[PDB]
């Protein structure tokens, strides 16, 4: 039969049968129950709607993510979308599907061996594997080396591999993401007088930040310019008119990514993480890393991020070397389709998880030789 | 309209990816003319030797 | 309709463009990696015709 | 039908076949097994890469050769090296060709029996013959006498000869060669800021050593001056960019070979072996070795070598006979030359050590009259 690859992600549930090009459903994670009272009688009111329904009836709702960082913080509700995810949107019983779920590299093992469990106990299927979500993005690639830097929705990973040995020494992995992002534009906007605060507005804001915000080549001469001309300011209606204007906003939302230090946080942005992620690595794969800096993650889709990352690394590398950024145009669903093709191997048909192995040693184990 | 502005934002991207590979093309042909011009200066150093050589 | 047709066309001989640029940037840089190795053969060249001659 | 004219060394192993004027096959002897994980599946990797191969992907491997000093210490891995050598750098079956093996002098004797008991089980070869390497490198010179310094990578080692008759009295073996070179060179490397310490940056280590180091005609007089001006210093580019600047380094790296003080050695250089090596000989063939003083092995290569030899030999030599070093430009291939030149001859078509005569008299056959 055909396996399911699945992917949990945080903030897009992205899922399909392996063998295809693109995810069959891609539906938003969050499950919201209703806030207020209810005076209509035999109107079908249900208690929770997850996924796509919830993004129409979110004026009613509070919504709120199962999952935060990478990791699940609310096992009801993540099991509550994988139980949608299966029933509805695919419509396939998943007792006579295999499934491959992704997971972010240096996460709790609690989070690995929950998942298994409820996959084998719940649901019931036959065999499921998990993967890091970088090896992924990499296969999509049609690689077999290169530093894939995913930067998601929940957390932003950068897992270096040479000629198919991944070396787990040099995986630089920071918590800033697109949620984030979200929540800084919503704080910056404050400063025009707009004011979201509701759960329901921060998809509001999250719609303006994929719409109009990019990435500047170079920040201080964008801020220059634009406190002089009025060539950048951009309109944007919101779902019940009053237009908005977005000044200097555009650029300084998503430049957070190179300078966490807007939102508080210490480390080095996205552009050195990657250089210090390459120099852990050993003195002779340095060249091969370099010219095979591949961007993957929803996040990465920034207008004039490819162009911005390549003048950082090229100002930190060595001036010998040539620096080259892959950002393939299906960025967003590269993990997906790296799972798809990893899934469709015939090389790969004997590491899944056997439900007859799991009987044998419970949950734990998926940190044993089937990883 | 939601077509229309998806189109827009193609080609705001494109025209500055095209920007961008023209400033580095043009760089990359100025480093060749330069490694051209030291190739040039040491072949003609090595010439007036094999001029020389003519005599040796 | 008529104006996303036309942001459309635009867009696509945008990327078509950005095309034979990337592919024009590869054609370059392919030449000059290929005289860098001429440069690296020249001076290694050199450098053992100045040990030959140093060490007779 | 052809013979072939192995020539196993320590560091490179040189083949051919008898009769050519170079080796066919020239190649690094290591063995490399990978150390990482490794997580792209389906990649076609192998357990244990050999030769010229994991000179390429020693970025993740852990370089490891088989030959010590010599002897060899590891024969599963000498078993591997040859197996790579007669079937895939020749690509001819061992079942049909007689080989002619090189060893040192003064190597012990289980050394031999098992090279021969290897040659003759597994490879199953027609008839080997095992040749001392001083010999064939004064083959190569066209010379009868003369007293031959064949600097190796593994071991240097000093055999006189006259008018065919070997001097087993006066052979000068000392353990001083290209590795422990490379060793120090590293050490001293350190002493700038530059510090290699994998084994794989042993290979760029040694890559330094060929390319830029040379042997000192005075060493005071140099030492002095690379203290005043700057004339010496010159730069190298590593394998990633980050060029580095050797400044008295250049020639304080080869001067070991006449102060073996330097890595700690008691014994006495290069220069001075040699000597001792002729004033065991009788006292009326001294004037012939004194005249016929030739060199070979890959470390007598570096630059300016041949005139501070011939300057300390005349030194302790007496002032009225002639000193004259033999260096020929062909200097790194000398015993292979050798090698081929002997297998080519006729008179020796008799020598070969027959299958028979060894399933007779077992392995220790070799130190018989078959020599
Ligand atoms: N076109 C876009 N432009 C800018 N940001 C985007 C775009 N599309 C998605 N994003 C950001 O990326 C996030 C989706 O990332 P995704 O790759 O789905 O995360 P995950 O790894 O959990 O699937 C969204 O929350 C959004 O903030
Ligand atoms: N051109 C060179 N200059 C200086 N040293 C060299 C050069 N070529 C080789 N060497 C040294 O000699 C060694 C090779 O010696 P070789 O004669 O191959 O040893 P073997 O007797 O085992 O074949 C290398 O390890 C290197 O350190
Ligand atoms: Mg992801
Ligand atoms: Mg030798």
């Amino acid at each position: 039969t055909t396996a399911l690859v699945c992917d949990n992600g945080s903030g897009l549930v992205k899922a399909g049968f392996a063998g295809d090009d693109a995810p069959r459903a891609v539906f938003p994670s969050i499950v919201g129950r209703p806030r207020h009272q209810g005076v209509m009688v035999g109107m079908g009111q249900k208690d929770s709607y997850v996924g796509d329904e919830a993004q129409s009836k979110r004026g009613i709702l509070t919504l709120k993510y199962p999952i935060e960082h990478g990791i699940i913080t609310n096992w009801d509700d993540m099991e509550k979308i994988w139980h949608h995810t299966f029933y509805n949107e695919l419509r396939v019983a998943p007792e006579e599907h295999p499934t491959l779920l992704t997971e972010a590299p240096l996460n709790p093992k609690a989070n690995r061996e929950k998942m298994t469990q409820i996959m084998f106990e719940t649901f019931n299927v036959p065999a499921m594997y998990v993967a890091i979500q970088a090896v992924l993005s990499l296969y999509a690639s049609g690689r077999t080396t290169g530093i894939v830097l995913d930067s998601g929705d929940g957390v932003t990973h950068n897992v270096p591999i040479y000629e198919g040995y991944a070396l787990p020494h040099a995986i630089m992995r920071l918590d800033l993401a697109g949620r984030d992002l979200t929540d800084y534009l919503m704080k910056i906007l404050t400063e025009r007088g707009y004011s979201f605060v509701t759960t329901a507005e921060r998809e509001i804001v999250r719609d303006i930040k994929e719409k109009l915000c990019y990435v500047a080549l170079d920040f201080e001469n964008e801020m220059a310019t634009a406190a002089s001309s009025s060539s950048l300011e951009k309109s944007y209606e919101l779902p019940d008119g009053q237009v908005i204007t977005i000044g200097n906003e555009r650029f300084r939302c998503p430049e957070t990514l190179f300078q966490p230090s807007f939102i508080g946080m210490e480390s080095a942005g996205i552009h050195e993480t990657t250089y210090n992620s390459i120099m852990k690595c050993d003195i002779d794969i340095r060249k091969d890393l370099y010219a095979n800096n591949v961007l993957s993650g929803g996040t990465t889709m920034y207008p004039g991020i490819a162009d911005r990352m390549q003048k950082e690394i090229t100002a930190l590398a060595p001036s010998t070397m040539k620096i080259k950024i892959i950002a393939p145009p299906e960025r967003k669903y590269s993990v997906w389709i790296g799972g798809s093709i990893l899934a469709s191997l015939s090389t790969f048909q004997q590491m899944w998880i056997s439900k007859q192995e799991y009987d044998e040693a419970g949950p734990s184990i998926v940190h044993r030789k089937c990883f | 309209s939601d077509k229309l502005k998806e189109a827009e934002t193609r080609a705001e991207f494109a025209e500055r990816s095209v920007t961008k590979l023209e400033k580095s093309i043009d760089d990359l042909e100025d480093e060749l003319y330069a490694q051209k011009l030291k190739y040039k200066a040491i072949s003609e150093e090595l010439d007036h030797a094999l001029n020389d050589m003519t005599s040796i």
